[PDB]
């Protein structure tokens, strides 16, 4: 048994983490009281991963929520699956974090952060052999951003040897809550670059984008927003929780995604994507081409602006693996200058016989692309055009940061986006 | 094309045929290498930990 | 009789060996409880079959076999499956997590914690042994455990056992069924620190496994249990002498003698006709000459390379069925004035022949059909250099960033051991080309 | 869409095919190191044939056929026409040649001698020719003397020849010449000979009492253009295409082309390519091979056709680039990728 401990903290990590649990327990069968409903064996094979079982073959989700503010937790609490979660599970404040990396990260988040961590060593200790953590939030916010990168840098120190893995939101001014989001999201980059081993970057922009060009949501909700990521991280997560070759465990899938420590960030990608033709059953050919177009992908870069390092797909539903291949061999063959060829046969592909809920068949992307520098690059042009103000420091300031820690963070992130660079062109 | 050493039994049989003619480290300096890597992941984790310390 | 102890390393060795022993109790007359009816004297003995099969005092034949294995999912399978019963745990071992397809974690940290108790269960067998041949060693290339691992276990086998020889079977990684980028790595770095310690090594590519698997069994999608059951059917003909009574590879020593007169270039190109799909329903039978000729067609070789532009050092025809010498003999003089056959100057042009009576046993439900006759060739010939070309050319392109190395060096090893074993392998390419190209 | 690759940057007959590859749209040039194409142009010397058909689901095809240097090579070539038992030492089109190692490093220096000293004793003439591959370096000498040491002063491999001292000379002008046949071999072993020849004739008049003068006694195309003084005067660029050729075997010999020499030309090219098949053939290989040759043959007065060597790496006359390299494409490279006459070549059955 290779468990996952999971970690949601923040408004958007909390709201994302529970549609996550929803989906996914639907997928094995879980009901919201924890009860098994399914009918196939592969349900239970691997459920152990995510969920631990208590007396009456009950399933509880090895889940932490954390936030320095009760509204969204209560919400949690009460909304489909809520009470699935162990009560005991919920660590919570009450100031709030103001959308403030400092208060997240070195003064609200630090009075909570040990509580929370008497939490994780709690399921950690009930596991045979824990794989690593998954975590996700926010980089906009204060607590999902600030508290959470807190909560890497002491588990990391806790279990050095583990995994560190997170889903972690990245900001956008067309989809913007503060103007201070820039900030927040540079310092969390660089906890990011030191302390985990893969970051599966999502943007919120191009969440907006697919709902309104796509889907043609005509007004996106967060709620909106939130779908694509569940059925995106129920799709990156199926080599995890199901039988498998390829990507069988975290550790296994960073040493065929991660060519070199620093550049661990992942563009995600789903398909299908159809907005309600709707019951029309898609092909091999056209699950391929929709999950290798970039309106297909969630980090908002443009995949022919880069290279690919690695990719990792992954096929549900009953199809003919033999036509899977020559598919994939077909893109690789047919667009072979975005592919690095320093890495042979960096493209590997997997399939699932269990296709999502709703669906016959889908395909979910998994690609480590020197594009992603676009998305560090517009962060950093927003940071600049405040920071070169100083606008907005005192926020900062009144938590006890200085400027010298934004300038680091700001070099930070530029030398990241030159590292990219320089294999772009090799 | 020479049959030499043709040998038989009750399972089968054997020969050959020519058509041509022609024309350690100790278990000392084992665990030396084991331990020398097990160091050097030492070292590593403490420099991490000492950076985690700062 | 002389015993032989089989070790299964990785999940590429466990589930090769499962089916290898499958054969091998179909091939005895061993039923899965571990009687044998034919055996006519209860628990002893030192019959040929007694070189893998221990007996009990009730009457239970038990391989001379260990699995090894850092994750226990794989492992699991044998304690639960039809063989269950032919095994006593002592045999099965496995750790919690595996090697991560990493070659310094399974050689360094995780092999330092587990190599005694794996020595330990060895051991255990060898103190069973009247006189102990060797190891037949089942590993893949590309696996973190079959590749990190096993090159530790060949190290300390070599300081426990110096004069006992050592065999291996090893899976040559290929994308088409492959599950990890840095496979390459893997396989260069357990070639280097393993190549003093393996007196004879067989390659299988699973390429060329996965293309006969679609080519002559019609599997559009061939699955590691139809690529396990092919292989073991090879590894069955390459075993047999040491399992039935006969004259030519009677002991492991032999293997060398009559396959590697270089040492460090032991690594014997396998060969195998006919493979006929059980799906099929009519089939005309192969003549001796037919399968004979099929074992120098590029398409039955165990690894894809042409030998025509290769010299042979040593050629082996093993025969199991309706063959009689005078046949082979017959279709030998066919061949060479038709094929590109060039051996060594300093190497006798002859055959050593091999003929078991019994044909083929084909698993019930398998994949292969019952034939009257099929034959395995073994040829060392400079042509399996072609293998470690592309194998170090993917290394070269790699390493030439310094691509995922970070996750070896995390590990304890130094970078200085990839530099260090690719010159081996150069050093390994310029020996077949001295001793083939003029 | 088709992909392919190109390694050998000095091959003009390949850089026309790259060039109409483009022009159909439907092929797309990677980089030289590239290992995901369907076809690869490839270098010259080393080419990495153990590297090819180990991608998934790509069949590729390479513009060499592994192991024809044995054809292309001067100490190759008679060593494959003496051990092989289709050709046989007695085969009546190739000249009597023998190879010769430089005494400084098997070898047929006394079987040479033997020859050469019988047909010393016997009236006969006994010129004969001394070169190697590795030359841009001839000697033609009637003293075995001179020949043996003119080969020990190299270091290479070198081949002794009998000298046609009676070839056909074009009138006017009396001047030497041979003949180039390009011929392209597919993946099925298919062996088109391209219906248009060239005649690299001399611009001197070939004389008989003096061969230290070898301007008109060789007819390589860079040693006319380089030491000659008539060059281009009877024909451009000394260069007689078989039109020509035709109208004046039938003006002067009363005979055609194709009676009087195009029968032994496709009799020895089909010889030599089946000869080596089996050695070379790429049938049940997991990679496909095809390869333009360049077959150069003498005719002497007798109208009898002899084989001088074959290359493998040839170049083409500037007038039949066009038609040759389309050629190419339709039979070589289209057979096996089709895209979505009247053939310019004539198959030699087998
Ligand atoms: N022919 C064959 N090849 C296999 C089999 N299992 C794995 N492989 C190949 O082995 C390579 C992967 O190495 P594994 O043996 O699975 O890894 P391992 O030895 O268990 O080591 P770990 O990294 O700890 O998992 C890939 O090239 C696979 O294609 C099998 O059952 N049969
Ligand atoms: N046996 C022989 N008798 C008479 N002339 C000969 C001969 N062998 C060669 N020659 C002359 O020498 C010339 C070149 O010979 P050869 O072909 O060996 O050199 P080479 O290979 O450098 C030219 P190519 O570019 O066609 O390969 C020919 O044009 C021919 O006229
Ligand atoms: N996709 C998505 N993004 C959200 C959601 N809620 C907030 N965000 C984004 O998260 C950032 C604000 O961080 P938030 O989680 O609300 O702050 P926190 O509670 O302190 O961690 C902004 O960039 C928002 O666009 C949500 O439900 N879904
Ligand atoms: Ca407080
Ligand atoms: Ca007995
Ligand atoms: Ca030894
Ligand atoms: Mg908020
Ligand atoms: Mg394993
Ligand atoms: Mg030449």
């Amino acid at each position: 048994m290779r468990e996952i401990v999971h970690i949601q903290a923040g408004q958007c990590g909390n709201q994302i983490g529970a549609k996550f649990w929803e989906v996914i327990s639907d997928e094995h069968g879980i009901d919201p009281t924890g009860s098994y409903h399914g009918d196939s064996d592969l349900q239970l094979e691997r459920i152990n991963v995510y969920y631990n079982e208590a007396t009456g073959n009950k399933y509880v989700p090895r889940a932490i929520l954390v936030d320095l503010e009760p509204g969204t937790m209560d919400s949690v609490r009460s909304g489909p699956f809520g009470q699935i979660f162990r009560p005991d599970n919920f660590v919570f404040g009450q100031s709030g974090a103001g959308n403030n990396w400092a208060k997240g990260h070195y003064t609200e988040g630090a009075e909570l952060v040990d509580s929370v961590l008497d939490v994780v060593r709690k399921e950690s200790e009930s596991c045979d052999c824990l794989q690593g953590f998954q975590l996700t939030h926010s980089l906009g916010g204060g607590t999902g951003s600030g508290m959470g990168t807190l909560l890497i840098s002491k588990i990391r120190e806790e279990y050095p040897d583990r995994i560190m893995n997170t889903f972690s939101v990245m900001p956008s001014p067309k989809v913007s809550d503060t103007v201070v989001e820039p900030y927040n999201a540079t310092l969390s980059v660089h906890q990011l670059v030191e302390n985990t081993d893969e970051t599966y970057c999502i943007d919120n922009e191009a969440l907006y984008d697919i709902c309104f060009r796509t889907l043609k949501l005509t007004t996106p909700t967060y709620g909106d927003l939130n779908h694509l990521v569940s059925a995106t991280m129920s799709g990156v997560t199926t080599c995890l929780r199901f039988p498998g070759q390829l990507n069988a465990d975290l550790r296994k899938l960073a040493v065929n995604m991660v060519p070199f420590p620093r550049l661990h960030f992942f563009m995600p990608g789903f398909a299908p994507l159809t907005s309600r033709q709707q019951y029309r059953a898609l092909t091999v050919p056209e699950l391929t081409q929709q999950m290798f177009d970039s309106k297909n992908m969630m980090a908002a870069c443009d995949p022919r602006h880069g290279r690919y390092l690695t990719v990792a797909a992954i096929f549900r539903g009953r199809m003919s693996m033999k036509e899977v291949d020559e598919q994939m061999l077909n893109v690789q063959n047919k667009n072979s200058s975005y592919f690095v060829e320093w890495i042979p046969n960096n493209v590997k592909t997997a399939v699932c016989d269990i296709p999502p809920r709703g669906l016959k068949m889908s395909a979910t992307f998994i690609g480590n692309s020197t594009a992603i520098q676009e998305l560090f690059k517009r962060i950093s042009e927003q940071f600049t055009a405040m920071f070169r103000r100083k606008a907005f420091l005192h926020w900062y300031t009144g938590e006890g940061m200085d400027e010298m820690e934004f300038t680091e963070a700001e070099s930070n992130m530029n030398d990241l986006v030159s590292e990219y660079q320089q294999y772009q062109d090799a | 094309m020479e049959v030499i050493e043709l040998n038989k039994c009750t399972s089968g049989q054997s020969f050959e045929v020519i058509l041509k003619p022609p024309s350690d480290p100790s278990l000392e300096e084992i665990q030396k290498k084991l331990e020398a890597a097990e160091e050097r992941r030492k070292y590593q984790e403490a420099e991490l930990l000492k950076h985690l310390a700062e | 009789m002389r015993e032989c102890i089989s070790i299964h390393v990785g999940q590429a060795g466990v589930q090769i060996g499962n089916a290898c022993w499958e054969l091998y109790c179909l091939e005895h007359g061993i039923q899965p409880d571990g009687q044998m009816p034919s055996d006519k004297t209860i628990g002893g003995g030192d019959d040929s079959f007694n070189t893998f099969f221990s007996e009990t005092g009730a009457g239970k034949h038990v391989p001379r076999a260990v699995f090894v294995d850092l994750e226990p999912t794989v492992i699991d399978e044998v304690r639960t499956g039809t063989y269950r019963q032919l095994f006593h745990p002592e045999q099965l071992i496995t750790g919690k997590e595996d090697a991560a397809n990493n070659y310094a974690r399974g050689h360094y940290t995780i092999g330092k914690e587990i190599i005694d108790l794996v020595l330990d269960r060895i051991r255990k067998l060898a103190d069973q042994c009247t006189g102990l041949q060797g190891f037949l060693v089942f590993h893949s290339f590309g696996g973190g455990t079959g590749s990190g691992f096993t090159s530790l276990l060949m190290e300390r086998l070599s300081v426990d056992y110096g004069k006992k020889s050592k065999l291996e079977f090893s899976i040559y990684p290929a994308p088409q069924v492959s599950t990890a980028v840095v496979e390459p790595y893997n396989s260069i770095l357990t070639t280097h620190t393993t190549l003093e310690h393996s007196d004879c090594a067989f390659m299988v590519d699973n390429e060329a496994i996965y293309d006969i698997c679609r080519r002559n069994l019609d599997i559009e999608r061939p699955t590691y249990t139809n690529l396990n059951r092919l292989i073991s059917q090879i590894v069955s003909s390459i075993t047999a002498s040491l399992r039935f009574d006969g004259a030519l590879n009677v002991d492991l020593t032999e293997f060398q003698t009559n396959l590697v007169p270089y040492p460090r270039i032991h690594f014997p190109l396998a060969t195998y006709a006919p493979v006929i799909s059980a799906e099929k329903a009519y089939h005309e039978q192969l003549s001796v000459a037919e399968i004979t000729n099929a074992c120098f067609e590029p398409a039955n070789q165990m690894v894809k390379c042409d030998p025509r532009h290769g010299k042979y050092m040593a050629c082996c025809l093993l025969y199991r069925g309706d063959v009689v010498p005078k046949d082979v003999n017959a279709a030998i003089a066919t061949i060479k004035t038709k094929r590109s056959i060039q051996f060594v100057d300093w190497c006798p042009t002859g055959f050593k022949v091999g003929i078991n009576y019994q044909p083929p046993t084909v698993v019930p439900g398998g994949d292969l059909a019952k034939v009257q006759r099929a034959v395995c060739m073994l040829s060392n010939t400079t042509a399996i250099a072609e293998a470690w070309a592309r194998l170090d050319h993917k290394f070269d392109l790699m390493y030439a960033k310094r691509a995922f190395v970070h996750w070896y060096v995390g590990e304890g090893m130094e970078e200085g051991e990839f530099s260090e074993a690719r010159e081996d392998m150069a050093a390994l390419e310029k020996d077949y080309e001295e001793v083939g190209v003029d | 869409m088709y992909t392919f690759v190109v390694r050998d940057e000095n091959s003009s007959v390949y850089a026309e095919v790259s060039r109409l590859l483009l022009a159909t749209g439907q092929w797309k040039r990677l980089r030289k190191d590239n290992p995901r194409f369907n076809l690869m142009l490839g270098e010259r010397n080393r080419l990495p044939f153990g590297r090819l058909g180990h991608e998934p689901g790509l069949v590729q095809l390479v513009n060499y056929y592994r192991g024809a240097d044995k054809l292309c090579r001067k100490a190759s070539l008679v060593k494959l026409i003496k051990t092989s038992p289709e050709l046989s030492e007695s085969c009546t089109w190739f000249p009597e040649s023998y190879v010769i190692y430089p005494t400084n490093l098997t070898d047929e220096r006394e079987v040479f001698l033997a020859a050469y000293n019988r047909r010393r004793e016997g009236r006969e003439g006994n010129v004969w020719i001394a070169k190697s591959s590795a030359g841009a370096g001839i000697l033609i000498s009637s003293e075995a003397s001179e020949l043996l040491d003119f080969i020990d002063e190299q270091g290479q491999v070198h081949v002794i020849q009998k000298y046609l001292e009676k070839p056909l000379l074009l009138e006017p002008g009396h001047r030497k010449f041979d003949i180039r046949s390009w011929v392209l071999v597919d993946h099925l072993y298919n062996i088109y000979l391209y219906r248009e020849g060239v005649l690299r004739t001399s611009s001197e008049p070939y004389n008989s009492a003096n061969f230290q003068d070898k301007t008109c006694h060789l007819t390589n195309h860079c040693i006319q253009k380089e030491y000659s003084k008539n060059y281009g005067r009877y024909e451009e660029g000394n260069e007689m295409f078989f039109e020509e050729f035709n109208q004046y075997l039938m003006d002067a010999l009363n005979t055609t082309l194709e009676n009087s020499i195009l029968l032994q030309i496709k009799h020895i090219i089909r010889s030599c390519l089946m000869c080596i098949e089996p050695a070379i053939s790429t049938k049940h290989l997991h990679y496909q091979s095809f390869q333009l040759f360049g077959f150069d043959f003498m005719v002497d007065e007798e109208l009898k056709v002899w084989l001088i060597e074959v290359n493998g790496a040839p170049a083409c006359a500037q007038k039949l680039y066009a038609e040759l390299c389309q050629g190419i494409v339709d039979v070589a490279i289209s057979s096996v990728f089709p895209l979505a006459p009247t053939s310019i070549f004539i198959k030699l059955h087998h």
